[PDB]
């Protein structure tokens, strides 16, 4: 009858601390049940709270109760804590026969702390399969919006955040790509504001052949051919030291 | 902290267990009970060395527990992360071992012969 | 853990479909069915108690959809004449006495089209880093695209030296529209990977990705030039790359060459020692 | 009616 | 007045045959209105009163399933107690398990019970404000500390402040012609010479509804605490109620004694006296 | 109740929920995530033993691990007899020599 | 390339080595392995792949399994990899040139001075 | 284990005079354990036909039970209920008194 | 950067073995062509 | 039976497939029926051979079924996983092309040798 | 770094034309 759960959409800072909450008034509550719902699959069962006065408390998220509405605490988010968090409530009957009553969500987005911004834009190498052209803009403030071109044969992707646990490296990306001659994507994010001092790189190429060579290793078969060529190395000067004697002997 | 013993021979490897010389032990593997069944060829096991020949890397590799008999087999604190690369007739051998023997074998062929220019200069 | 089958479902404009329920780990006394369209929030379709009959919604239209609570660990929605308009997104969750807490299953996604001539598997590519990229910023990002599909049932991958990857890929959370305005519309999808530079230069290194298609039956009546669109999987592959420097192949091809060339300057020392040798013992015989 | 709840053993 | 519904379970282990054997009865004030046996044939929830037989299929459905579960955490329990208390296996023991709830004049919620016994004596309560446990000896601080952890105190609590009293409001409003009746005492005293000198002046009260009677004598208003005999109330079979008090007086003082009946179905207490 | 290893792209991480301490072996690099060594690449062959402790209902007991990886970027095959035939051949061209330089003695 | 057929020899390449493994979709313990018929070894069930060695040695032939079923279809394995492949480059025939025409030039000189 | 002996009784459900059917109860309350053994004498002989209620216990954990028959006073008869318990050494047999 | 058994370490040395031949014998050669 | 036959020309390979003489032939790779009446010069079908022009290691590569008309690919009892490298102009090394080698160069050195001492004997 | 064997195949081969000119020079000269 009147479950109202508010704000509508969060969004927050990676390491702050918040808290939804769902307001209800019914002459019942045999329960209330706390879900989260990923873009694409089932809700995942987070709480339930039997009576008024009690809180749970997972690893991070924590509930309470009250005679009025509930309050769901999220302490230090990451950016995976990002879903719809839905409220329902089981009003009493006797039978329970009578259906929940459904809040309408929340949705909450969590952005990165990205630490030093490096904004730029690289176009990627075809792929010799397809005629698309594509680039890729990359490491912005996370505080930047990525608007759609106006363009119709130009397609770009929303903003998204990759994370690199070999290197703990949190960023933001975005991809334009598009069929057409004269796309060189020095223009493609002209329709959103780009940050300032925005790196373009050369048409030229450079090499840093150190860093090539950091990366090299081996295996079985190139240390046995080295092995081969370093006898047969010693095999052909002992030979050519007795040819040479011969020669000497006989002249 | 007293280690494993852990050694490589073709196709074969063998775990000796540190610090437990006065009792009976038993060898876990991915929280599998491994060795000590009188069956599995492959796999033997004796008063402290586990022998796990036909090694395959991608199947065999991971971790390994030694616990003695009449203890539960998760208070154990000391684990072995196992990930080796065997081969058949293959052995290990660094540059200096290269090295020396071309260097041994350099001399022993100059001493070889000066010793017969020697032996046959005055004949 | 309740666990709905079939989790893709795609049928021609006028047949049914059936889709299960199976409760696992209790005994589930309640089973209700819900529905969620794009972009709107969850309404309840039905409830089945017991073994009693179900209890439907306002607007629901019982001849359309109809459950069966067979056993206690089983329900079974079924649209009877499929219609366009029904391509939604079913859930189905279930408890066990009245005063637990419900557990839904995985969804199932239901696409419906009118023809079977607008089912298209999608073409995946692949795009290899700029190497600006990596001397600016010693990483390397490549990036997966699938275009063309219809419906939107699929799931993309990354695969390193036949391994699935989990770190450092990014996808987007849903297909969106070529053409955003019109119906019929195929769909595109897009992912990246970001590595260290190290890594990627290394042509021991084989990255792939790939896209698993939910489509057409075994079973589908097919009057069409082009392949049947079934279930199916379409992958992109690369190497590693060095493209200025010195790698591993380059010292083979150079321990291939150096060797065949001492071989070759061996057997004519020999070829030498030989004549020089019978000469020597033939100016000695004639002394 | 019986408690409808979560069975609890001692 | 006030109105009450009461469940009461009993398990009792048989070390030597089949499983224990498991009663669950339930009561609406002095009127049992639904029984469960393990061994009857049945195996189901059965009914005890008219007004109970409305309820729909569904409904004994769910009644017979819950208490089947009842019986399996029983002997559970069972099974455990023997553990935590070091006894053999060959012995024979018995857990009693009680919970309800009361209802006020405008049927609002009053108070709620949950009580479990081990052979007879107290294992472990809910207490009176329905949030902490109450455990007697050392044995029960486990439980009590397992219970205190999971909150168990509210799952119950959950059950007894609210499906209980629609429960109990839907069987009142169901059962009005019965349940909410009130009888008034049907009271008459006799008259018996022992052997030749004293006498025995016995006052009775019969066929009253609900249970709850009080019985008194008195001699020119002094108040007979002792040298009278009342018995227990006992059930008549159809729903009423007996019981009777008696005192042995000296021959001719008859007229100096008399006996007070207070039932609720009486506008004003009686006053009896002999002839 | 083992302290996880994660082998990630090339290289070799421990993990745990509090300071990693180096018992032996490899130093390592952390990565300014104190819950996280590296111990480099794997082909290296990286051996070493930690002890970390835990945060979870594990509260106060130590762990010990001992990381150990063979790949030996030196190892080479060698049949016994190739290695006979190599020294057979080099025992007759040492012998040859020492018959040349006989013969050029006189 | 469906398991109805009796089709269960897949291979399971692209490993961080060299090695090239066999499987196949027989559910049974213990799995016999045939290469042209003959018996060639059987698995356990630890052991759910068979191995091929690295795949610089040209594994090439038939093979299949058996385990409750009748023998597995046969499967075909072909690999060339150009572990010995030579470009044929400007700068191989160089080099290859200078060394004959240095040798044969020294050879030459050796056998003119021992000219009578 | 707490052991307590049961007390009975035996009467009519209505007030009692010859010639008509009536019912005979005895009642057994306040024991522990559960196991009662009850019979109902007419002339110092069983009664085949008996039935009886639920257990039952009350505020204490002492169970409850009612044992009836139907049955037609007389005068020149007699008629008794038998209880035997884990805690009784012999039997207890009640006689039904008319005024009582 | 792991080398294994292709350090230049070794055909470095044999190279530098043999330049140290090389020289040496130059140098006597040297030496009995300026003392005649 | 009879496997298939693999032929290799500078970046070219052709396939033959023994089996079901007389019918005609069609080919999968993949799943993927190829050498049809498709828009493609890199891939022939004749009688009995399959040609693909500039073989490409990363996506031509796998497994290969033949089978006659009007039959399933799960019918074909043969299946044929490869997996090359081609190159435009890459010589291959094996015992007999060293062998050819060390043979040829050791015969024309022995006979310049020979005419250069007959040479030498007769100027002096 | 310099780890392309070119450079030293081309060292040891002209060292070794080198050595073996300077040792036939030198022992016809001794000799
Ligand atoms: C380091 O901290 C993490 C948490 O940040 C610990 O992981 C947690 O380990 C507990 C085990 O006590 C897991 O709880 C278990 O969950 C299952 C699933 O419901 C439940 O059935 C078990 O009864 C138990 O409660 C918990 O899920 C897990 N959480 C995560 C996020 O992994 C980890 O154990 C800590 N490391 C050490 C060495 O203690
Ligand atoms: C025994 C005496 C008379 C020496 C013979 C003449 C030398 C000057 C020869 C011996 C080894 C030869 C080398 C053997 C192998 C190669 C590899 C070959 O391959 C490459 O290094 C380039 C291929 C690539 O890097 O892709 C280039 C020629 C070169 C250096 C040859 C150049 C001439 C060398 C140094
Ligand atoms: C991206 O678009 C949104 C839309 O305005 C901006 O988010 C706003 O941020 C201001 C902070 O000053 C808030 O007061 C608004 O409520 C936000 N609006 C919404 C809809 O969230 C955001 O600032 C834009 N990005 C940039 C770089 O300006
Ligand atoms: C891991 O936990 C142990 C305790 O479980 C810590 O050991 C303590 O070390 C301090 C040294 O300052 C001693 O004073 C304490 O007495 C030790 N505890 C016990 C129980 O003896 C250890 O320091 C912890 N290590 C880390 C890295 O957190
Ligand atoms: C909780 O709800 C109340 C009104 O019901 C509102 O005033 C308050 O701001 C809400 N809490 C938060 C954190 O928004
Ligand atoms: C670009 O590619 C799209 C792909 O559908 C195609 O429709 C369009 O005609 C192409 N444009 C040009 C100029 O090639
Ligand atoms: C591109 O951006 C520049 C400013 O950077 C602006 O002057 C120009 O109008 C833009 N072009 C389009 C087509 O929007
Ligand atoms: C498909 O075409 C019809 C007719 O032109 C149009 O009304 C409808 O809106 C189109 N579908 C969508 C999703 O726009
Ligand atoms: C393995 O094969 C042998 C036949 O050599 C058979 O006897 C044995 O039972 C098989 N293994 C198992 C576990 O069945
Ligand atoms: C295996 O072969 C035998 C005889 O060849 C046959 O009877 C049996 O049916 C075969 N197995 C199956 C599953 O067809």
């Amino acid at each position: 009858d009147q479950v109202t759960q508010s704000p509508e959409a969060l969004r927050l800072q990676e390491g702050e601390s918040s808290s939804l909450n769902c307001s209800y008034t019914v002459s019942g509550l045999r329960g209330l049940f706390w879900y989260r719902q990923d873009p694409g699959k089932g809700p995942e069962f987070l709480f339930t709270l039997y009576s008024a006065g009690e809180e749970k408390e997972k690893e991070r998220l924590k509930a309470t109760l009250t005679k009025k509405e509930s309050f769901l605490h999220i302490t230090a988010p990451k950016p995976e804590d990002s879903a719809t968090y839905l409220c329902a409530v089981q009003p009493l009957n006797a039978g329970n026969n009578r259906k929940l009553i459904w809040g309408l969500g929340t949705s909450l987005a969590v952005n990165p702390n990205i630490q030093n911004p490096d904004p730029a834009v690289y176009q990627l190498r075809d792929s010799k399969s397809s005629d698309k052209s594509v680039c890729l803009f990359t490491d912005f403030d996370s505080q930047t919006n990525v608007s759609q071109s106006k363009d119709s044969d130009v397609y770009i992707t929303d903003k998204t955040v990759l994370d690199m646990r070999s290197m703990d490296f949190k960023s933001n990306s975005a991809v334009a790509w598009s069929n057409k001659s004269d796309f060189a994507c020095a223009n493609a994010f002209n329709n959103s504001i780009i940050p300032e001092d925005t790196f373009f790189p050369s048409p030229e190429s450079s090499c840093d052949v150190k860093l090539v060579e950091k990366s090299f290793e081996t295996d079985t078969n190139l240390n046995f051919q080295n092995l081969s060529v370093i006898g047969f190395r010693i095999l052909l000067l002992k030979v050519a030291g007795f040819n040479l004697l011969m020669t000497l002997r006989l002249w | 902290q007293t280690p494993y013993k852990v050694s490589i021979s073709g196709t074969t490897v063998i775990l000796t267990c540190p610090q437990y010389p006065g009792s009976e032990i038993l060898w876990q593997h991915n929280d599998k009970n491994i060795g000590g069944d009188e069956d599995d060829k492959n796999i033997g096991s004796d008063e402290d060395h586990l022998s796990l020949k036909e090694f395959s890397e991608l199947e065999q590799s991971g971790y390994y527990v030694c616990y003695p008999r009449g203890s539960k087999p998760e208070d154990a604190n000391f684990y072995l992360y196992l990930r080796a690369r065997v081969c058949e007739n293959c052995m290990e051998m660094d540059v200096m071992s290269v090295a020396t023997i071309v260097i041994v074998d350099i001399c022993i062929t100059g001493g070889l012969l000066l010793l017969v220019y020697y032996w046959s200069k005055n004949r | 853990v309740v666990s709905q089958h079939p989790s893709w479902v795609i049928c021609k404009s006028g047949t049914s479909v059936k889709i299960e329920c199976r409760s696992l780990d209790f005994q589930a006394t309640t089973m209700f069915w819900y529905r969620q369209f794009p972009k709107q929030s969850l309404m309840l379709m039905a409830t089945s108690n017991e073994g009693s009959k179900a209890t439907y919604e306002q607007g629901v239209e019982k001849d359309k959809f109809l459950i069966n609570h067979a056993s206690l660990t089983l329900s079974t929605l079924t649209v009877t004449s499929a219609h366009p308009e029904d391509s939604s997104f079913y859930i189905c969750s279930a408890r066990e006495w009245g005063g637990t807490e419900a557990f839904f299953g995985q969804g199932t996604r239901l696409t419906v089209v009118e023809d079977l001539n607008k089912v298209f598997p999608p073409e995946v590519a692949v795009f290899e880093p700029s190497e600006a990229e990596i001397s600016h910023t010693q990483k390397a990002t490549l990036v997966c695209l699938a275009t063309g599909f219809f419906p939107d049932h699929v799931e993309l991958s990354w695969w390193v030296n036949g391994k699935e990857v989990h770190s450092g890929v990014s996808t987007d959370p849903q297909p969106l529209k070529e053409q955003p305005a019109l119906n019929d519309s195929r769909y595109c999808l897009s992912s990246r990977l970001r590595v260290s530079a190290t890594f990627w230069q290394n042509p021991r290194n084989h990255f792939r990705c790939q896209v698993q298609f939910y489509g057409l039956s075994e079973n589908d009546e097919w009057t069409q030039d082009r392949a049947k669109p079934v279930t199916q999987i379409v992958s992109a592959e690369a190497w590693g790359r060095a493209d200025c420097g010195f790698t591993s192949v380059s010292y083979q091809q150079g321990v291939l060459s150096a060797t065949i060339l001492y071989e070759i300057l061996l057997g004519k020392a020999t070829l030498y020692a030989v004549l020089v040798s019978a000469l020597v013992l033939m100016a000695m015989v004639k002394r | 009616g019986v408690y409808d709840g979560r069975e609890h053993t001692v | 007045g006030s109105h009450s519904m009461r469940y009461f379970f009993t398990s009792v282990s048989r070390p030597g045959r089949g499983e224990p054997r498991f009663i669950a009865v339930g009561y609406v004030d002095d009127t049992q209105f639904v029984r469960f046996d393990s061994d009857a044939a049945s195996q189901r929830m059965e009914p005890r009163a008219p007004w109970i037989e409305q309820e729909g299929p569904e409904y004994w459905d769910g009644e017979t399933r819950k208490v089947k579960a009842h019986s399996q955490t029983h002997r559970v329990d069972l099974g455990t107690l023997r553990g935590y208390y070091n006894q053999s296996e060959a012995g024979s023991h018995t857990v009693q398990r009680m919970y309800g709830c009361d209802v006020g004049s405008d049927w609002r919620f009053l108070r709620g019970y949950h009580q479990y016994a081990y052979d007879g004596k107290d294992y472990i309560a809910l207490k009176e404000d329905l949030r902490s446990w109450t455990a007697a000896d050392m044995a029960a601080q486990t439980t009590k500390h397992k219970w205190e952890a999971a909150h168990v105190a509210e799952q119950l609590r959950a059950y007894l402040e609210g499906t209980c009293v629609e429960w109990l409001r839907r069987y009142l409003e169901n059962g009005k012609e019965t349940l909410q009746r009130t009888d008034a005492p049907k009271t008459h005293m006799t008259h018996h010479a022992v052997s030749d000198h004293e006498a025995t002046l016995r006052c009775w009260a019969l066929s009253f509804y609900p249970a709850e009677i009080t019985l008194t004598w008195q001699r020119d208003g002094e108040d007979q605490t002792q040298d009278t005999e009342l018995v227990e109330t006992r059930p008549a079979g159809d729903g009423t109620f007996q019981k009777w008090a008696a005192v042995v007086v000296p021959s001719g003082q008859e007229q100096r004694y008399t006996c007070h009946v207070q039932h609720e179905g009486l506008p004003k207490p009686l006053t009896l006296r002999w002839e | 109740f083992k302290i996880p290893i994660e082998e990630l792209e090339d290289r070799v991480f421990v993990n745990c929920n509090t300071s990693i301490t180096w018992v032996e072996g490899t130093v390592g690099t952390l990565l300014s995530d104190i819950t996280r060594l590296d111990l480099g690449k794997r082909i290296l062959d990286p051996r070493g033993i930690y002890r970390c402790n835990g945060t979870d209902i594990y509260k106060d007991k130590e762990s010990t691990v001992q990381v150990h990886y063979r790949m030996c970027q030196s190892c080479v095959e060698l049949d016994p007899a190739t290695v006979a035939g190599i020294i057979v051949t080099d025992v007759i061209a040492t012998l040859l020599l020492a018959l040349g330089v006989f013969c050029f003695a006189g | 390339q469906s398991i109805k057929g009796n089709h269960l020899v897949k291979v399971y390449d692209y490993q961080e080595d060299g090695s090239v493994l066999l499987t196949c979709d027989a559910e049974a313990k213990n799995i016999t392995w045939f290469k042209d018929g003959k018996m060639i070894g059987f698995l356990t069930e630890d052991k759910k792949k068979w191995n091929l060695g690295s795949n610089a040695k040209d594994p090439r032939g038939m093979y299949q399994c058996k385990g409750s079923q009748n023998k597995s279809k046969p499967l075909q394995v072909y690999y060339r990899m150009c572990q010995n492949c030579i470009e044929l480059n400007a700068a191989t025939i160089s080099g290859f040139l200078f060394a004959e025409i240095v040798s044969i030039f020294v050879l030459a000189v050796g056998v003119y001075f021992i000219a009578g | 284990m707490i052991q307590r002996t049961p007390k009975i009784q035996v009467y009519s459900r209505h007030p009692a005079e010859n010639g008509k059917s009536n019912f005979l109860n005895c009642y057994v309350s306040g024991f522990h354990p559960s196991d009662i053994e009850v019979d109902l004498l007419k002339n110092g002989e069983r009664i085949e036909k008996v039935e009886h209620s639920d257990l039952s216990f009350s505020k204490d954990w002492s169970f409850y039970l009612l044992y009836y028959t139907e049955f037609t006073p007389t005068e020149k008869d007699e008629y008794a209920c038998r209880v035997n318990h884990v805690t009784l050494s012999q039997p207890k047999i009640v006689k039904w008194d008319r005024d009582m | 950067q792991s080398f294994g058994l292709l350090d230049p370490k070794l055909c470095y040395l044999l190279d530098g073995i043999l330049f140290i031949y090389g020289v040496i014998l130059t140098a006597l050669f040297l030496r009995v062509k300026f003392s005649r």
